């Protein structure tokens, strides 16, 4: 199957076959950043697009231009490990070829005088590591993807939340990628209002007159003309029949025959249809009918010439009589009715004050720049630069796509800027929606929300830096220094460096990497955030953005979200969800062509997904592919219903398509309530890696994917044979099948040993392979933290009993056996870094030294002659790690201590002890010491011995890899020499190196031999210069901060054993705190004397309906019951026939399960290795929603000779008598969370105080006080505790004189306070007087 | 009139500053002659 997976095969209970493999889980980060930094031959993505966005830069002249040729990312100075050690960003220099092209003064062509083309250095770009992280100032960071509103036009409303009448008021919003917002909206009186950048609203026809439309052109845009072609008399009128739909009958219609409908009867469809049966075109209308209609044109006379009636005036008998003396043939009129064609545009032309383009531009100017007198040129340029300038407005390719798609346009390409047509179409569609011919958008739809990832946010910030340098380059080109300067004199790299440095280090989406376990890391990298620059604020994010929308299905997990103030604002990508080329989340679906469900997979976005009927993955289907049922459950439109088997278009590709990677790891998630499943998904990624990793007995099968797709393991790049395995390195001799020609064919994997994560946990890699073992490509070679043989192992398998035990598991407490502590099951290694910084002070430099005043020889016992602790020293709280003294002066002795030193003659110290000590309560081992010394400071003996050790280690590592690689080359040479022209015993007669001097008969043989010789010479001279690069980077000085002379970083390794107060949890939201650690003879025990490891309360189960923790227990007892059997067969030393038979029974169990494990294919050695890996319980995979059924759990309990009830008879360890009912005993996967009570417990009697107010400081890092806030003060006021309160306010926090008096009174045994005024009240009085206000205490 | 419409002292300054027109090469000369 593999070599790494048939070591220990997890028994799969899933029944649906897997059509699509779970993708690479970190594709989001890696694909986004690859689009950022790769060389795009077109200008679509990344740095190329950003450079072409601003270049060519042309000055306010025709003389010169700066144009862009190419870019290039140089090699990083330090690699990622050196960057983490030295505290510097892992980045690559950006070298850009620019061309300063100079045009001469006077030509119709403006041809070139010369071009000065050279490479400028603009900034360093932080490089993403192999696993999707950035090392920024030494720490690994993750740039979280952003769910933001897509650019485009969005039609919305308020539903009766205005005007107190329940009237729904619609609006349209054009949101660009970059530029000003453009809102149209309706007022409660149905007038259209434009509003730019959320400012005061103008009537929407003002923006129509800023465009060159007259009122006549506006009226023909937004209306259709009722024509009165009036003959000599009788008022003839044009009519199309659907214009009298629902018309109020102002007159009886007689034409082409007599009356159809008399007065007092409104027009229904039969009347329109019989009138068009009569094919009526011309109708005689009364005079009172046209009185009130609105003329659509400017009608002027030819007698005098001036205006008879203007456009958009309500026509009357008087004005029609006026034009009748002028004899007009046709008079147009706006067709308006109620509820099908509204008057809103005319009723808006009546409210605006503007009458031409200049007045509209001026009103827009007064709105945008108030208090600034508008000139015609500024009023014209403000509008033209608002939305119609490429440099100020970008409705991007996604914004143009969503814009055209929202207005039902065919093309999805366009300009980034608005046009007259775009704005008119938006107004027309808002009017349609007002007139009932459309519906408002759902803005929480995931067709309306878009993913913006690190490679796009980084590009945006780079373009920001590029325009910041573009203004200065355009300013420099306007100067007459133009013939002697190169392009690297006008390019300033510091603004461009600052933009990307600010993004990568200071963004809200640039987050300290969650590095508790592998699941923490890949959950952080697959995180989507609505927050961030350009997103929401968590304080003003309402209830509806924090909701599970129907479009989240398959794209965003509905379960994995944090529980606090930002819930539904931080989301997690689903397992199969990927991002469109436009940034929209899509999810894969199987195509259902003829009722046959095909293996053809289409990725559908949330807009496309709603068009189709999509069957569930719980839908059964026969061998040929057809549904075995004929009425399938599907989602058609965001609803879900039953459909016929011929209506379905797609099917879900998996049952875990809907959940994230974290929720995919909870077995029996379908039996857990969704709140508790949310808690379990959130707590799985707080688990701390224990000493030994323990696979889950009950997993889901996503464990291998999680452990491999994070970079915590060492995975075989090419297959081979383990040539040398060792706790710190694996050396693979690659198979000849996978070797390139001219290559040693040796893969070397250097394992990470005991380094600290971002969370101060331990990152340690241990090899899985043994010596000489065959590996295939993609096999796990070394386990990371919290992985066991390449499976993600976050916790330990604990034998739990669900029963109340004497109140010790009351209210989520957990009772733990003492055997759990003896066996070090939840012991975790934590690594602290502690820095001692020696600086220049004004009194002189601080000095790292072992000669410390007021410190005995006992406290300097584990310091070397340089004053630094030895490596390996077992230290505890208060022990000096680095001895340091600060020079001081002017001790200003009190007369009493002056006499004290006169009597005993003891000099005062000119230095004060400023040493680095172990924090109190922390007791660890010094495992590493790093000394960073400034240039010009002399290295002490410790820095020199550390650097000598580093140089020997660099030379040793390089000579070791050269020995390995040249051994590989010479094995290949010996193999190619006996492959033709055999020297099989002559080769061992020749000296080793001069096999390279053997001219061979070349069919192809001497070609390979000579490229192998060339490869060997290049390996030797590559080692030779990597040695000098290492040596120069070791002996060089450190770029420390200004003022810092040296830094000594000590690394403590602390083994933390589990103790009462440590938070423990299951994967089903069953958290709890250890209350007691019980002796083994006190724990409940079964008939065989086996005690229970952990006793959990059964009362936490039925109200918090996480039933999956019971099933996981029942299955965990079954799984272990298999191992308990296999173990027995391995202790009785049974034959391999019996072990093979029983393990085949155990793997064949299940109701039509999808996996087939045939052990007849296995050799006896492979069966025995499997049986040895299954003797601690057979691991079991229970896919989410596709898991084990309870009947299969009972069948497997029956196979292990256990009660299928899951409940056994337990005895009290203390009395020996039965508990009166059977108890659910089994195995649950427990996790130790990073809420350790060592980090939480803090106390303080007195300490440091703040400067301005003199109250205690904040945290336990500052040794601070507890906040006795306002509600605690109310609690004390509700009691009559006036003295307790008065000492909280005055004498414990702020009364400066009273608190030292209180200390002295406590020391004298006198528990009395002399309370004064709080110092913050004096601060308050002085701050109210710094206003113009005389606040004063009336001291009478 | 833009009086009473803005709070910005920069806009107020630019507004009252732009009410004086630039001088020619000849305007500077006879202002300097007046001085
Ligand atoms: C080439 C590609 C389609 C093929 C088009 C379609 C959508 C376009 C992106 C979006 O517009 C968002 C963003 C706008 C910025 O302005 C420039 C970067 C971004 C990432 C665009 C890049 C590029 O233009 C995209 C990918
Ligand atoms: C088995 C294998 C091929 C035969 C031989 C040839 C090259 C040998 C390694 C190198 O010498 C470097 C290093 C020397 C240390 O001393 C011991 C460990 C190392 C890794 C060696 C192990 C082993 O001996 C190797 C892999």
């Amino acid at each position: 199957y593999s070599y790494t997976e048939k070591k220990r095969i997890r028994k799969d209970f899933g029944k649906r076959p897997q059509v699509l493999d779970v993708p690479y889980l970190l594709s989001i980060q890696l694909d986004s950043f690859q689009k950022f930094i790769e060389q795009d031959p077109e200008g679509q993505y990344g740095l190329e697009a950003a450079f072409r966005s601003v270049f060519p830069i042309q000055s306010y002249s025709g003389n010169s231009e700066l144009q862009y040729v190419s870019y290039r990312l140089g090699e990083p100075v330090f690699d990622v490990q050196e960057c983490q050690i030295r505290g510097v960003t892992y980045s690559a220099p950006l070298r850009v070829k620019l061309r300063l092209v100079i045009y001469e003064r006077e030509a119709p062509e403006g041809t070139v005088k010369d071009i000065k083309e050279q490479e400028v250095y603009m900034g360093e770009i932080p490089l993403m590591t192999d696993n999707g992280t950035f090392v920024i100032n030494g720490t690994e960071r993750v740039i979280v993807s952003q769910l933001h509103r897509s650019p485009g036009v969005f039609f919305d409303s308020d539903k009766g939340k205005t005007h107190s009448s329940g009237k729904v008021l619609y609006n349209a919003r054009i949101i660009p990628y970059r530029g000003s917002w453009l809102d149209f909206e309706f007022d409660p009186k149905d007038n259209l209002f434009v509003r730019i950048d959320r400012r005061r609203k103008l009537p929407a026809t003002i923006i129509l007159r800023a465009l060159n439309y007259t009122t006549e052109q506006i009226l023909d845009l937004f209306f259709e003309k009722v024509i009165f072609e009036i003959r000599d008399n009788k008022l003839q009128m044009e009519l199309v029949p659907e214009r009298l739909r629902g018309e109020t009958a102002s007159f009886d219609i007689e034409a082409n025959g007599k009356v159809y409908v008399e007065k007092g009867r409104r027009i229904t469809a039969r009347h329109i249809r019989q009138l068009e049966k009569d094919d009526v075109k011309l109708i005689e209308v009364p005079v009172e009918y046209i009185a009130g209609k609105v003329v659509a044109k400017d009608y002027i006379d030819e007698s005098t010439g001036e205006l008879i009636c203007a456009a958009n005036m309500e026509l009357s008998l008087d004005l029609l009589a006026k034009l009748s003396q002028s004899g007009h043939k046709r008079i147009e009129t706006l067709f308006t009715n109620d509820l099908d064609h509204g008057p809103y545009i005319s009723e808006t032309l009546r409210v605006d004050p503007t009458n031409d383009r200049l007045s509209a531009l001026v009103e827009i100017y007064r709105m945008m720049r108030p208090g600034e007198p508008p000139t015609r040129e500024a009023a014209e340029s403000l509008f033209e630069n608002l939305f119609f300038s490429e440099d100020r407005y970008d409705l991007s390719a996604v914004g143009r796509m969503k814009f055209n798609r929202s207005l039902l346009r065919e093309e999805i390409e366009g300009s980034g800027i608005l046009s007259k047509d775009d704005i008119i179409d938006v107004m027309k569609k808002l009017i349609d929606i007002r007139n009932g011919k459309g519906e408002v958008d759902d803005i929480d739809h995931l067709g309306n929300r878009r993913i913006r990832s690190v490679g796009e946010m980084a590009e945006n910030q780079f373009r920001v830096g590029l325009v910041r340098v573009e203004r200065a380059v355009k300013e420099r080109l306007s100067l007459g220094d133009l013939d002697t300067l190169m392009p690297q004199d006008m390019i300033n790299a510091k603004p461009i460096s600052a933009a990307v440095k600010e993004f990568f280090g200071s963004s809200q989406l640039s987050q300290f990497m969650d590095q508790n376990n592998p699941l923490s890391e890949i959950t952080h990298k697959r995180r989507i955030s609505a927050l961030g620059p350009g997103g929401l604020t968590r304080e003003r994010a309402g209830f509806e953005v924090r909701d599970v929308h129907p479009t989240h299905y398959g794209r965003v997990c509905p379960i994995e979200t944090p529980e606090g103030p930002n819930i539904g604002l931080i989301n997690s990508l689903s397992v199969y969800a990927q991002t469109n080329e436009y940034g929209f989340l899509e999810t894969p679906y199987r195509k259902v062509t003829d009722g046959v469900v095909t293996d053809e997979i289409h990725y559908l976005s949330a807009i496309e997904e709603g068009n189709y009927v999509i069957a569930q993955a719980n839908s059964n289907l026969d061998e040929e592919g057809h549904f075995v049922e004929d009425l399938v459950t599907c989602r058609s439109k965001g609803e879900s219903s039953l459909f016929s088997r011929d209506q379905v278009d797609y099917m879900d590709v998996s049952t875990q398509q809907v959940v994230s990677v974290g929720a995919s790891l909870i077995p029996f998630l379908e039996h857990d309530d969704a709140n508790r499943a949310l808690m379990g998904a959130n707590m799985q990624r707080q688990a701390v890696p224990t000493l030994r990793a323990d696979k889950p007995l009950v997993g889901t099968g996503m464990e291998r994917a999680v452990a491999v797709d994070s970079g915590v393991t060492a995975v075989a790049k090419r297959g081979g044979v383990v040539q040398y395995v060792d706790a710190s390195r694996i050396v693979i001799k690659v198979n000849e099948d996978e070797m390139y020609p001219g290559e040693a064919g040796i893969d070397i994997y250097n394992l990470t040993k005991y380094t600290r994560s971002n969370q101060n946990t331990c990152i340690n890699q241990m090899p899985c392979v043994s010596l000489g073992e065959p590996v295939e490509r993609g096999d796990v070679l070394a386990d990371g933290p919290s992985t066991d043989l390449g499976e993600l192992a976050l916790g330990q398998n604990m034998r739990v009993a669900f029963m109340p035990w004497n109140g010790y598991n009351f209210e989520d407490s957990i009772l733990v056996s003492e055997r759990v502590v003896q066996e070090d099951r939840f012991t975790t290694i934590h690594i602290q870094e502690l820095a001692c910084v020696s600086r220049d002070t004004k009194l002189g430099p601080e000095e790292i030294t072992a000669d410390i005043p007021n410190v005995g020889e006992a406290a300097l016992s584990k310091l070397d002659e340089s004053g630094i602790v030895y490596i390996g020293a077992e230290v505890t709280g208060g022990d000096i790690l680095v001895g340091k003294v600060t020079p001081k002066g002017e001790t200003q002795l009190t007369p009493e201590e002056k006499l004290l030193r006169a009597i005993f003659g003891e000099k005062a110290s000119d230095v004060k002890d400023s040493s680095l000590r172990v924090p109190n309560g922390v007791s660890g081992t010094v495992i590493d010491v790093q000394v960073f010394t400034r240039d010009g400071v002399e290295k002490d003996k410790r820095a020199l011995e550390i650097e000598e050790m580093q140089l020997k280690q660099a030379k040793k590592d390089l000579s070791e890899e050269l020995q390995i690689l040249e051994a590989g080359l010479f094995s290949r040479i010996r193999a190619v020499l006996v492959a033709g022209g055999v020297e099989a015993e002559k080769l061992d007669k020749l000296p080793r190196d001069r096999w390279l001097e053997l001219g061979l008969t070349d069919e192809e043989k001497q070609n390979q031999l000579e490229q192998l010789a060339e490869q060997y010479d290049e390996l030797k001279h590559e080692f030779e210069k990597k040695l000098e690069a290492k040596r120069r980077k070791i002996t060089q000085g450190d770029d420390l901060a200004p003022g810092v002379l040296k830094i000594v970083k000590v690394y403590l390794a602390v083994k933390r054993r589990i103790q009462p107060g440590d938070k423990m949890a299951g994967r089903h939201g069953n958290k709890g705190v250890i209350s007691k650690i019980n002796p083994i003879e006190d724990m409940p025990y079964d008939e065989n004397g086996t005690p229970v490891d952990i006793v959990l309360n059964p009362l936490g189960v039925p109200s918090r309906m996480n039933i999956g923790q019971i099933l996981e227990t029942h299955l965990g007892m079954a799984a272990k019951g298999i191992g308990d059997k296999i173990n027995a067969m391995l202790k009785q030393q049974q034959e391999v026939a019996k072990l093979r038979e029983f393990i085949q029974r155990a793997y064949d169990l299940g109701a039509d399960v999808r996996q087939k494990v045939d052990l007849s294919t296995f050799s006896d050695e492979e069966v025995m290795r499997l049986a040895e890996n299954l003797r601690k319980g057979m691991p079991i995979a229970t896919p989410v929603f596709d898991g084990a059924k309870e009947a299969e759990i009972k069948e497997l309990l029956k196979l292990g000779d256990l009660p299928t009830s899951g409940q056994i008879r337990l005895y009290d360890g203390r009395t020996g008598e039965q508990f009166e009912r059977p108890v659910t005993v089994g195995y649950m996967y427990m996790l130790k969370l990073n809420h350790l009570v060592d980090d939480k417990m803090h106390a303080r009697s007195t300490g440091s105080y703040s400067l301005v107010t003199q109250q205690p400081l904040g945290g336990k890092a500052q040794f601070g006080g507890q906040r006795f806030g306002e509600m605690e003060v109310w609690a004390l006021e509700a009691y009559g505790a006036a003295y307790t309160l008065q000492e909280m306010l005055t004498v414990k926090s702020d009364d400066v004189n009273g608190r030292t008096k209180m200390y002295k009174n406590i020391v004298d045994g006198n528990h009395q306070m002399e309370p004064g005024m709080p110092e913050s009240f004096n601060v308050l009085l002085k701050e109210i007087r710094s206003l113009g206000i005389n606040i004063e205490l009336e001291d009478e | 009139s833009e009086i009473g419409r803005t709070t910005d002292p920069v806009r107020m300054y630019m507004r009252e500053m732009g009410t004086v027109e630039l001088l020619t090469r000849e305007g500077e000369i006879d202002i300097a002659k007046r001085i």
